[PDB]
RNA sequence: AAACUUUCAACAACGGAUCUCUUGGUUCUCGCAUCGAUGAAGAACGCAGCGAAAUGCGAUACGUAAUGUGAAUUGCAGAAUUCCGUGAAUCAUCGAAUCUUUGAACGCACAUUGCGCCCCUUGGUAUUCCAGGGGGCAUGCCUGUUUGAGCGUCAUU
RNA sequence: GAGUAGGCAGGCGUGGAGGUCAGUGACGAAGCCUAGACCGUAAGGUCGGGUCGAACGGCCUCUAGUGCAGAUCUUGGUGGUAGUAGCAAAUAUUCAAAUGAGAACUUUGAAGACUGAAGUGGGGAAAGGUUCCACGUCAACAGCAGUUGGACGUGGGUUAGUCGAUCCUAAGAGAUGGGGAAGCUCCGUUUCAAAGGCCUGAUUUUAUGCAGGCCACCAUCGAAAGGGAAUCCGGUUAAGAUUCC
RNA sequence: UGACGUGCAAAUCGAUCGUCGAAUUUGGGUAUAGGGGCGAAAGACUAAUCGAACCAUCUAGUAGCUGGUUCCUGCCGAAGUU
RNA sequence: UGGCGAGAGACCGAUAGCGAACAAGUACAGUGAUGGAAAGAUGAAAAGAACUUUGAAAAGAGAGUGAAAAAGUACGUGAAA
RNA sequence: GUUUGACCUCAAAUCAGGUAGGAGUACCCGCUGAACUUAAGCAUAUCAAUAAGCGGAGGAAAAGAAACCAACCGGGAUUGCC
């Protein structure tokens, strides 16, 4: 009865999407997620996850803003623009 | 090498020439001069532009010459005209040379190489 | 039949309608493609015959 | 297309009407592509589209600069970003400011420069 | 796990010592940096010494007293019998220990 | 942290499988697999080479300098010399000795023009000859030509004469004051060809 | 006293680490007292805390805060350090009256183990320094 | 579900869009490593969410 | 004696070792200090003449503006001699902008593309209802403003 | 002149390193194959023949991630068993034409059957996610087959004032004031809180000040089966319809 | 104690049987989370896992115990006792 | 043992080196936390095989390209079972 | 009992201007905090004032110009190495 009879009843879901994560993570009970936290200031990441860390950390998306920081630094938050010569 | 912001690393050498982009493989892609044209001028070799006249120096195709069709930069090519092979239906389709193993015979004159020209130290255009 | 974008009222469609193609609106019915894009069934009053506007657009 | 440095040289409303023209042309476009098998004329028209946006956006931001020029708070999009950081940090007056006291030290007992 | 005869060792190694093992390769790449750190210091204080004129002073522990040693700064008894001030002394390039 | 980024308990025994450290269930490859060995193809080498190992050696000074004064006592009898490759079989009388003008010559053409007529070229054409590629994994690590060893001048004080030489193959400069041991002496066999100056032939004392 | 907050009081350990009742805070109560008001008030900088009052079951203390962002206080030279972003939060790293007492950083043999920082006199006396000649 | 949410729709969608194998004029280009879709997912085969 | 089994060779299979390469890793050294309410990191969805991705970008969407270079792009198509040029480019540089929906996320919610309110303006005849466009409305705390509360409290009347 | 455990010595082989043989090499490096040869007690070395196509070696020294048959070793590949076990429960199929290279399986016709309205009928819930439908097509999949398909390639398709969601509350979950806690946050939801909204005209100062005055133990989320404003018929498509007409 | 038992199935199949209007069966919502829950009590159940779930980390835990431990030749050559 | 910019190596050389030399934290498993692969090499140049003939077709045998097809997109070499 | 005005404390506002969160975390400042393990057993000890957990910064941080060391013919902030 324990295994592929009881697998039959599955037909639920204890998570969907979560808002912040965009993950099946959103525990709908509980109504927080269990992969980055929300709804919470901080987002779920523990020095005992060293993959989970890494798989969540900078550089794993576009970086839309921090990506031209180097640039904008380098050149000394410059403002304005050259003319000719 | 005695200036230490230079490398003498082949895998970054490598990656430096094959990941150029097409503003510098401009450069990368450059031909030496005719004996009258390095006359004529005074300077040794020029980044191949598109419609210069050349001869071939090396390979099977060697002594054929002609205008430069296509400065094919992301294969790192100059294909020239009728310089061409004929496939075994009958279509031709341009072989793909090196710019440094042609010469560059006849110069295609603009003012941006004109500018060039003066830059590098040239007694005309 | 026209595309229309997401985030644009049945009102917004009529309105819109009216404005570029010389037209007065009926009805219009929407519904959102399994294509993830919106399409409306912008119906004419009995004064315009819709192939008339869709010769003018250009489509036949 | 059309060339940006022709667009600066317009009033506010022939621009206006250089947009919808555009907006128009891109509209009767997407109209002919149903029909054509590579209609590649269309990127022309979405690119000065917003060769035109832009020379109005930057327009408009230059007069609002002019009507909030010689004053403190401008709008915070027209300040300077450069860093939230670089922005909290100390001033140029802030940072340099210092007591009498410790001015007086200084005009007294400045490190002077001397030799062997 | 006691020796055949054997001096008896005490080897501090049953923490996490591998954690924290500092070897000195930048040994050559900090002295070139030293150096340079000299050479632009010696630039900026353009004409002047890089060190300031210590004191002599006598090395306290009785087992080293028999020797002199450059101390940290002159004294305020000192600065005022060579005749000039404990202020105008640290500016010109000499240490003044208050203490 | 190589081969030890995985998560990997033993089945232990009464799954027919040999004990050793398997991956996290999935539908994936990995999963079942072995970990954490030296022997599993991902695991950690046997004993992972570290960074405090010995790399440089002390020497006592004085041993150093033995080497050194043995080394230089080499560059003497022509035996050693000829022993160690060094064509200098036509040459005129070992320790060879030039003027102080061999300091002051700033260009390459006339530097290896002066070393041909005092007597060399043989030992110059060697290294020339010598370019050969080399035998392993070293060309992909920036050790590609091999190109053998010249004759080392030896000089007092320097007027652009180890810029002169700077390019020509095989030739290495030395001042007679510090005086290397890694070249007085290569690959630790004695009796290299060396010229030295009138001035670093004087200063040796 | 702090209890130490483990459910049922059971510790799971050894002996030694069985103590649930008589176990100490090691920051004091101005350094308690000095975090609330830290995390209630963030735009303004904790200057220095103080007793003020007590009972059997409270301590009183006020803590002296400054504004970083008022010109008042960015323009005068003798408050215009505590502006500079090294001290935010002095009340939390410890770095005001009551966490130098709780670190111990006084000069003298008395404060050999915590006198330039505990964790760091721990780890440079628990460092191995090995030189390219040994 | 018959009654989706939109949030569900919206990602069905994208799903659909997703499911075509390569473009046959990719397989043309300069240096081109790649030779079939490896992404390609059935309604059938693996599920989603 | 055939077939059959075993061994060896040649050639052919299966398979992907060996060898050779290597736009990757790794360790060491040196140099530098720059994330975020001016909305970060991350997520979602979109965007090309033909693209599922990676890379890029945000309804101005493999980009816009500026500057440099000086003539391309490339798989095909499409163009264009604007090519002695304020000018090609899947180029470099990047100082002006755009930046959907989210997110610390901020009108209130959110398993909903849910439900409000304030201002300006535009239409329906419209202070109030409905709809379009634009601008808003989180919390703690500081300084100052304005309006207040309390026999807490003073003086005058 | 034996020899396990064991010690020591002399060598053989591998990846790199310094030196040297002005070493070999596109007229063919290395690799691999060889019932051919020679050397060595041996570890091994050398040569001929083939394939192959870009590097490699002797010697004197340095260095080590340096030599495999076993670890129910690791990864990858391969077998014998073996064309074997088997592909046997839901009663059952058969004739003809068409199509097609090919038909037990496809389409149509004709029989014979079954499910027997607590069904193998007709809708839905959750779940799936385009599987729906059309055309083209069969390398892979459907443990036989395949012209067929829930497969493969390209497209088409889901229309609402009335059906649901939206709204209300339920068991409950939860901000707020507050109080605990070193802190992540925990308690509580009406509490030891100063906890905004409602309407009438007003008065017409390009529309703003009144008062008739009232009323207050007070977020929010929580049901596609509970509560609940309102739709029916006929026709229509390849595929939608209590929506389209 | 039938079938199957490298199965249709990591618990099914067939016959036979218990009960069948309530201490009944059951969907959705919601609460209880690991030395904790829940238990008409079998240490039962708590995602095929239960006399203390699952995931990661400390961790390469320790092992007087089992298994393995990779070229040749030469010379010497043991111990099971105190 | 982070971020950005550079130099390096008696290091590794596709079962090695980072889990990732490739659209790698990708595909995929699990409700979830998390778990987490395999996968580089035609040739100098596609010159990627015109055209003929068998077959319904895939393909075959020719012809050709190529320095080689004992390099055919099942692509350097191609071991052993 | 009124007239008006102060003062003190506490409020309100979509009040003028502002600031806090979150990310990252190699290194730094704190809090909290084990067990494996070692002891040939094990409870103090040990691992370790470590891992995990939480609060907080910067290019460095922290520290720091003595309620110091000493006992000398006395040294003289801080940190780092030998
Ligand atoms: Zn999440």
């Amino acid at each position: 009865g324990k295994g592929t009879p009881s697998f039959g009843k599955r037909h639920n879901k204890s998570h969907t999407l979560c808002n912040r994560c965009g993950r099946r993570s959103f525990h709908v009970q509980k109504k927080t997620c269990s992969s980055c936290g929300y709804p919470a200031a901080k987002t779920r990441s523990y020095n005992w996850g060293a993959k989970a860390k890494r798989r969540h950390t900078t550089g794993t998306g576009r970086m839309r803003y921090l990506k031209h920081v180097s640039r904008r630094f380098k050149n000394g938050f410059q403002t304005g623009s050259a003319k000719a010569q | 090498k005695q200036s230490l912001d230079v490398s003498s690393d082949r895998r970054k050498a490598r990656k430096a020439y094959f990941t150029a982009p097409s503003s510098q493989r401009r450069v990368l892609l450059s031909a030496p001069l005719s004996k009258e044209l390095r006359a004529q001028y005074g300077i040794k070799a020029l980044p191949i532009r598109r419609d210069d006249e050349v001869l071939v120096v090396r390979g099977s195709k060697k002594g054929q010459e002609g205008k430069i069709s296509s400065v094919y930069r992301l294969k790192f090519a100059v294909q020239v005209d009728k310089v061409t092979k004929e496939k075994v239906n009958g279509a031709s389709v341009p072989i793909n040379l090196h710019p440094s193993k042609l010469v560059i015979t006849k110069l295609h004159l603009d003012k941006d190489r004109k500018a060039l020209i003066q830059r590098k130290g040239g007694k005309l255009e | 039949v026209f595309q229309v974008s997401m985030k644009a009222n049945k009102y917004q469609i009529k309105k819109a309608v009216k404005e570029l193609y010389e037209v007065d609106v009926l009805k219009v019915n929407t519904l959102v493609r399994p294509n993830g894009t919106k399409k409306a069934y912008v119906r004419l009053t009995a004064d315009y015959d819709a192939l008339d506007i869709a010769n003018r657009i250009g489509y036949i | 297309g059309v060339k940006a440095y022709e667009l600066r040289t317009k009033s506010k409303e022939q621009l206006a009407s250089q947009l919808v023209d555009l907006k128009k042309e891109l509209a009767e476009l997407k109209v002919q592509k149903l029909s054509r098998p590579s209609l590649p004329k269309i990127k022309t028209v979405r690119k000065s589209i917003a060769c035109v946006l832009t020379v109005i956006n930057e327009q408009q931001r230059e007069a609002v600069r002019q009507l909030y020029k010689g004053k403190k708070y401008q709008p915070k999009d027209l300040r300077a970003k450069k860093t939230r950081a670089l922005r909290r940090a100390l001033t140029k007056f802030e940072a340099s400011q210092v007591t009498e006291k410790q001015r007086k030290k200084q005009i007294a007992f400045p490190q002077r420069k001397y030799a062997i | 796990a006691i020796s055949k005869n054997l001096p008896i060792l005490k080897n501090h190694f049953r923490k996490h010592w591998q954690e924290r093992v500092k070897v000195h390769f930048d040994q050559a790449g900090k002295k070139v940096s030293r150096r340079n750190a000299r050479a632009t210091r010696a630039a900026k204080i353009a004409p002047r010494p890089l060190d300031l004129l210590r004191p002599v002073v006598r090395a306290p522990t009785v087992k080293y007293n028999r020797k002199v040693r450059a101390g940290r700064g002159f004294t305020l008894a000192e600065v005022k019998a060579a005749g000039l001030t404990a202020a105008y002394a640290r500016t010109i390039g000499i240490a003044v220990d208050h203490r | 942290k190589a081969g030890h980024q995985t998560s990997a308990e033993s089945w232990g025994t009464g799954r027919a499988v040999a004990r050793i450290p398997r991956v996290g269930g999935g539908g994936t490859g990995r999963s079942g697999q072995g970990a954490f060995g030296n022997m599993c193809r991902g695991g950690r080498m046997f004993a992972p080479t570290k960074t405090w190992r010995k790399w440089n050696v002390k020497v006592n000074h004085n041993e150093k300098r033995y080497a050194t004064a043995s080394a230089i006592a080499a560059t003497a009898v022509a035996s050693l010399v000829l022993a160690r490759g060094h064509r200098v079989e036509k040459i005129p009388e070992i320790p060879l000795v030039v003027s102080t003008d061999l300091e002051s010559i700033q260009k390459t053409k006339e530097a290896v023009a002066a070393l041909k007529a005092v007597g060399a070229h043989s030992d110059l054409l060697k290294v020339l000859k010598s370019k050969k590629l080399r035998a392993g994994k070293g060309k992909y690590r920036n050790r590609r030509w091999t190109q053998r060893r010249g004759p080392l001048v030896v000089y007092a004080e320097d007027n652009g004469i180890v810029k002169a030489l700077r390019n020509v193959p095989g030739v290495e400069t030395a001042n007679v004051a510090s005086l290397n041991l890694l070249q007085l002496a290569p690959g630790a066999h004695l009796g290299r060809f060396v010229i030295w100056t009138e001035a670093a032939f004087t200063k040796l004392d | 006293n702090r209890k130490r907050p483990v459910p049922k009081g059971a510790t799971y350990g050894k002996p030694t680490n069985q103590g649930v009742n008589e176990l100490k805070y090691q920051r004091s109560l101005r350094a308690t007292a000095e975090e609330r008001v830290g995390r209630r008030a963030a735009n303004l900088r904790v200057l220095n805390s103080y007793w003020v009052n007590q009972d059997s079951t409270y301590k009183y203390f006020e803590v002296i805060l400054v504004d970083p962002q008022h010109k008042a206080i960015r323009r005068d030279a003798r408050y215009n350090w505590i502006c500079d972003p090294v001290h935010k939060h002095r009340e939390a790293r410890g770095l005001t009256a009551t966490g130098k007492k709780s670190r111990g950083i006084n000069k003298g043999h008395k404060f050999n183990n915590t006198k330039a920082g505990r964790r760091k006199t721990w780890k440079r006396q628990n460092t191995l320094s090995l030189w390219r000649y040994r | 579900a018959a009654q989706k949410s939109f949030r569900i729709k919206q990602k069905m969608a994208k799903a659909k869009k997703q499911n075509r194998p390569l473009p046959q004029w990719i397989r043309l280009r300069t240096n081109n490593t790649i030779r079939y879709n490896a992404k390609r997912r059935n309604w059938r085969r693996t599920k989603m969410n």
